[PDB]
């Protein structure tokens, strides 16, 4: 209980988008996983979640990610949920592999498992089409798909806009059970 | 409090799991307190129905619900719904069963129960309050009161709840007299309660006395046992609240304070001539602020006061009193004996047709005649066939103060024609045995008439022989108590057994002193007056006292048989059981004593170890300088401890200056750090710097001597940089001793140095800014004898400034005139009187002029003897300033008259302070 996960990539597609994608998403992400509208203490037990911010490689002279999410006592993500970075493809795979790498860590010395769900959100249509030229990671966005849904049992999950993207279609290589047939139209469901 | 929990757990608690458990059965709430506080955050969240009802006590989860009984009684989750759990975890009163009533007291609260402070409040106050609501027809439940009453930073936290309390009691003596559940309470509370609030004990003192005055207690005789524990609520009050309390009861006494307790009226008068001695409350001025202590007088006078015949009063700085003392009716001109006898006569030859009268016929009850019975009884073995015992034990007490008034005049005029009592024996044994036997007199009101008239001059030996002997040849009571030292003194702090204690003790010796001990023809038990049986020894000890004060005070004459009085007290430790406040007892004893201590300097050459003896019955080890004088007095005890006492002295004020910053939890705070009356360690170095110094008779004049001495002649074991601890260490243990013992510091400063060489050529050190002030001495130099001796002045000067300041003018105005020639002599005295004068601004204004004019005669002189003034400018704007910001336009006409023969440049620099 209390899990979740935010990848956010839609900066310059959904600048202004991105307050009615919270007002209808990003809420019953607290509401849901908590007791209600968030000061609390900040302890390890696996209740605490991460939350993973990408931008876009071109409009980047150097920089990559500025991931900072290892507890933040259920709270401290309510508060730099406007404390975002603006920047046309957007190569997320790049930061997917973040996540990736998160969830590794997780599993790895957090392993108290809550079965930690992760949830990414996307306007633009991204594809990271050079695979290579990397620090740690050589693989495409649908090898990292195939990799957290099918290799690691880590209920993945895309939270499209409502427009059509591709990752739409991307879907059916996720073998687990995600529960994204149907549209949060209601209150948002803990498997998207 | 959500957020400074919230930042203190990420702080403090910085952990995530719970590990160590460390069960701890002896204390271990100060380790769980972090479950306790997680506990009262998810109930104050339910409370409120949001923040997800405080989510996550993981960090805690083992200590989270490890409530699934004397161990691990942690009564936490007692906020709010949980109340079975404390209320099970402490025995409640008994129901089942019904002179023991209530078995199983609990441990002392030190061991668990130091935190049951939230939740214990009205719980036994809501029990007492509905078994004195309803009724108490059977015999009285609640006896485990002992627990509520050691309840220490319980009542000091709750000062209101003992408040409402009491005004509580209000409606249940309203009731029915409060018989059972007063005579239950009020006692334990008076004999355990010691550190008590001063106003708040005085609040006590005119509840106790406005109940005991109102309504009659002819049926509850035995009420002045409350008049016992009226003395001990005017014991350690005296020291300094008795100055901010006298305008807290000063409406009071307009109307009544003095109904008809008027022995304890002069006990309290005795107490208050105490109090104001220390320190010299009346030497300052003795005109204009008597009426202050004449509204008391005006009390007492009412009722017949101060009938001492001038035999004790010897210690009342104001002997106004003295204008109404004639009025005493003393001896009632000699013919009273011969009027009560007469009577007495008159009784027993009519006894044979009166005793279906006597009881129409007790108009008045026959205040001073019944007692005088006892010698036309024991002829024919108590004849009395409680013929008018019964009309005795109806006012008893009130015919029993007249009783013992005109028996102290029939004793001693009988010991006086007899002298020796060898036919009077009989009397002797009749009075011996008159305790054995259970009699209505208590021996509680026997000194206080006896000195009223009997302890005259021609007639103060046989009133010692009988303060000696009428208590002590009996041994009924003295072996009792012989063998009651190792019960109580060596474990006093450990109340767990006291219930079947106190029951062994006092239904082993004494029974009850409503049961006639007298052998008539009958002898109705009547066991119904046993309201609750605490203590039946602490009375007598408690009193003893002021038996002390009275035979020490005014009998001194005796020098050798004061050594019986000696194995007395010896036969009476107990009397040291409960206090050990001897420094009024020794200061209003002592005032004109140190001069003339002689007798009394032979007497402590063998009351030293008795007085170690009877302060050593306890085992803290915490006293240290008597027992560091018992190995300095192995032989010849005469002479040598008082010759190295500097040394000694130093560590004296050694102990004081590690009172403050040094080893702070020594072997002086204990037993209980709250109950020897421990505000602070220095309140323990009083008495024992006291009678330290109370030995020897050349102290006093010695002290400050001695103390200038280690000042000066520093020994090696004084250091020189935290020199200011000691200086405060100095001021006070100088404002602690009496008089005779600061009464040196005058001359020591004055006569010493001030005029050393210090008069035209003294040296080239005449700068007088940089090294006369203190704190030059900051480094190895520029440390100069004058500047160590301001330095001790100021602290002797800021420490005594209550009284002993009072004195000051007049000094300077008697010895400090022939002795200024030069200018920094006057820049000398003024160091040593200007800071000050703003104390004497706030309370004693009426001398401030005194001192201005004393320095404007100084002015006088070092106008005299004198050639040039180099740094007068000073003394003219200090002067300038004394009169603007101090005085004003209040000395103008006297220093007129005094600044005209001043100096040409002295006239152009104060001709607008002449205006």
């Amino acid at each position: 209980v209390a899990d979740v996960v935010f990848v956010i990539e839609g900066t310059a597609n959904l600048g202004p988008y991105f307050e009615e994608l919270r007002k209808h998403y990003l809420l019953p992400a607290i509401e849901y996983f908590n007791g209600g509208p968030p000061d609390f203490g900040g302890d390890y037990g696996g209740t605490q979640y991460s939350l993973v911010v990408f931008n876009t490689v071109d409009c980047a002279p150097e920089s990559y990610v500025q991931c900072h999410a290892p507890t933040s006592s259920a709270y401290e993500f309510v508060t730099w949920l406007d404390g975002i970075k603006f920047m046309s493809c957007s190569l997320i795979a790049e930061g997917l592999s973040t996540a990736l790498q998160l969830f590794d860590d997780f599993k790895k010395m957090r392993e108290q498992q809550t079965h930690r769900v992760c949830l990414l959100i996307c306007n633009s249509p991204p594809y990271l089409l050079p695979a290579v030229e990397s620090t740690t990671y050589s693989g495409c966005t649908t090898e990292s798909l195939v990799q957290k849904i099918g290799e690691r049992g880590i209920h993945f999950s895309i939270v499209s806009p409502r427009k059509l993207p591709a990752l739409r279609l991307l879907f059916e290589k996720a073998a687990p059970p995600a529960l994204l047939e149907p549209l949060q139209q209601p209150a948002d469901v803990s498997q998207d | 409090f959500l957020p400074v929990m919230k930042l203190f757990d990420l702080l403090y608690p910085e952990k995530e799991c719970i590990p160590v458990p460390d069960i701890n059965k002896p204390q271990s709430t100060h380790a769980f307190a972090m479950t306790c506080i997680w506990i009262h955050l998810n109930r104050k969240a339910q409370n409120g129905d949001s923040t997800l009802q405080i989510p996550i006590p993981h960090s805690l989860k083992l200590h989270h619900e490890f409530l699934q009984i004397a161990l691990l009684c942690n009564a936490y989750s007692t906020n709010s719904e949980c109340f079975t759990l404390p209320m099970g975890a402490l025995v409640e009163t008994i129901y089942g069963n019904g002179a023991s009533v209530t078995p199983l007291p609990m441990n002392l609260l030190d061991s668990l129960t130091v935190h049951a402070k939230m939740s214990l409040i009205h719980s036994i106050a809501t029990r007492v309050i509905k078994l004195a609501h309803t009724k108490s027809s059977v015999a009285l439940a609640p006896a485990l009161v002992e627990t509520y009453s050691r309840l220490l930073v319980y009542m000091e936290i709750e000062s209101l709840g003992i408040k409402g309390f009491i005004s509580q009691l209000l409606p249940t003596v309203f009731k029915s007299h409060a018989w059972g559940i007063l005579h239950t309470l009020l006692e334990m509370f008076s004999h355990r309660m010691h550190h008590i609030q001063p106003h708040y004990r005085v609040q006590l003192l005119s509840h106790l006395h406005t109940l005991a005055a109102v309504a009659q207690t002819n049926q509850n005789q035995l009420h002045l046992c409350v008049e016992s524990t009226a003395l001990r609520l005017i014991t350690a009050l005296g020291s300094s609240e008795v100055q901010p309390q006298f305008t807290r009861f000063l409406n009071d006494p307009k109307t009544v304070l003095s109904a008809e307790s008027e022995e304890l009226n002069r006990a309290l008068i005795l107490t208050l001539a105490r109090a104001t001695h220390v320190t010299d409350f009346f030497t300052g001025s003795d005109s204009i602020q008597g009426t202050w202590c004449k509204d008391i007088l005006q009390t007492i006078m009412n009722f017949t006061p101060h009938n001492w015949a001038s035999h004790t009063l010897s210690c009342f700085p104001a002997p106004l009193q003295a204008f109404f003392k004639q009025n005493n009716v003393p001896q009632e001109s000699r013919f009273n004996l011969k009027k009560n006898v007469e009577e007495e006569y008159r009784k027993w030859k009519s006894m044979t047709d009166e005793n279906e009268i006597i009881t129409q016929f007790s108009v008045q009850g026959f205040p001073p005649l019944f007692l005088c019975l006892l010698w036309k009884m024991l002829l024919e073995t108590d004849h009395i066939s409680q013929i008018g015992y019964k009309v005795l034990e109806r006012i008893g007490a009130r015919a029993l103060v007249a009783h013992v008034r005109t028996f102290a005049d029939f004793l001693v005029y009988e010991f006086s024609t007899s002298a020796g009592g060898q036919q009077l024996n009989k009397c002797i044994e009749i009075l011996n045995d008159m305790v054995w036997k259970y009699n209505i007199v208590t021996l509680d009101r026997l000194i206080l008439c006896l000195a009223m008239r009997s302890h005259e001059g021609n007639e103060a030996q046989v009133c010692y022989f009988i303060i000696q002997l009428l208590l002590l040849k009996p041994n009924d009571f003295r072996n009792r108590v012989s063998d009651f030292v190792k019960e109580n003194s060596p474990e006093h702090w450990l109340q767990s057994d006291w219930h079947t204690k106190h029951m062994s003790y006092h239904k082993k010796y004494p029974e009850k002193l409503y049961f006639e001990g007298l052998a008539e023809q009958v002898d109705p038990p009547v066991p119904i007056q046993s309201p609750y049986l605490p203590i039946y020894f602490g009375n007598v000890c408690l009193r003893f006292l002021p038996v002390f004060d009275i035979v020490i005070h005014r009998f001194l004459e005796l020098l050798p048989v004061s050594k019986s009085l000696e194995t007395l007290l010896d036969h009476l430790g107990g009397l040291y059981k409960f206090h050990d406040r001897p420094v009024t007892y020794l200061y209003n004893t002592l005032h004109y004593y140190e001069m003339c201590l002689r007798n009394r300097d032979h007497l402590k050459r063998k009351l030293v170890h008795a007085i170690i003896g009877s302060l050593k019955d306890n085992r803290p080890q915490g006293w240290c300088l008597s027992d560091t004088y018992l190995k300095h007095a192995m032989n010849a005890r005469e002479d040598n401890p008082w010759v190295p006492e500097d040394s000694y002295y130093c560590k004296l004020i050694g102990r004081l200056v590690d009172t403050m910053a040094g080893k702070s939890p020594g072997p002086f705070p204990n037993c209980d750090w709250r109950f020897n009356e421990f505000p602070n360690p220095a309140a323990h170095a009083l008495h024992v710097t006291c009678v330290e110094l109370m030995a020897l008779a050349v102290p006093g004049k010695d002290v400050g001597n001695a103390l200038l001495n280690v000042v000066l002649k520093s020994q090696p074991l004084v250091p020189r940089e935290n020199i200011t601890a000691w200086m405060n260490a100095i001021g006070l243990i100088i404002t602690a001793l009496p008089e005779p013992y600061w009464i040196v510091l005058h001359d020591r400063i004055v006569n010493v140095i001030s005029s050393s060489s210090l008069t035209s050529e003294t040296e080239w050190v005449g700068y007088p800014f940089r090294l006369f002030d203190f704190t030059a001495c900051h480094q190895s130099y520029s440390e100069m004898s004058c500047s160590y001796t301001l330095a001790l002045a100021h602290a002797v000067w800021h420490h005594s400034s209550i009284g002993q300041l009072s004195l000051i003018p007049k000094f300077l105005t008697e010895a400090l005139l022939p002795v200024v020639k030069t200018e920094f002599q006057l820049l000398y005295v003024y160091h040593l009187v200007g800071p000050f004068l703003q104390r004497f601004q706030q309370e004693r204004t009426r001398c401030m002029i005194e001192i201005g004019v004393a320095f404007y005669d100084m002015l006088l002189n070092v106008d005299q003897c004198s050639t040039h003034l180099n740094y007068m400018d000073p003394i003219c704007d200090f002067l300038y300033h004394m009169k603007y910001m101090f005085t004003g336009d209040s000395v103008k006409e006297q220093v007129e008259k005094i600044i005209c023969n001043l100096k040409p440049a002295l006239k152009l620099r104060l001709r607008f302070i002449t205006h």
